[PDB]
């Protein structure tokens, strides 16, 4: 029982690096990932814009 | 650099259509004044047949 009392404390740190901290990591990369392709997508309608008119 | 390359050479399609407008609509002028010579000189020759 005091062995599984801190085996609880192990999953509670083994979780954060294993599930919690890529997860997060994914986040950050879809948010500055998607920055940029609105970015090149308005440059890009700008310049089809321009060669119409 | 795909914004700025396809602005430049959308400019040089339209300087390309712009200067042969220009070219074409001076023919059409010229070839016009031409062939108005060609009716009125056969009308005052044709005015005189018997």
């Amino acid at each position: 029982v005091a062995v599984q009392e801190q085996e609880i404390a192990r999953r509670e740190k083994e979780l954060e690096a294993r599930v919690r901290k890529p997860a997060e990591a994914e986040r950050y990369k879809l948010e500055r990932l998607a920055e940029a392709e609105k970015s090149q997508l308005i440059m890009q309608a700008e310049a089809e814009a321009a060669s119409v008119r | 650099g795909e914004k700025v390359k396809q602005v430049l050479l959308a400019q040089a399609e339209a300087e390309k259509i712009r200067k042969i407008g220009e070219a074409e609509a001076a023919v059409i002028e010229a070839m016009g004044k031409a062939e108005a010579e060609r009716m009125k000189l056969k009308a005052e020759a044709y005015q005189k047949y018997g």
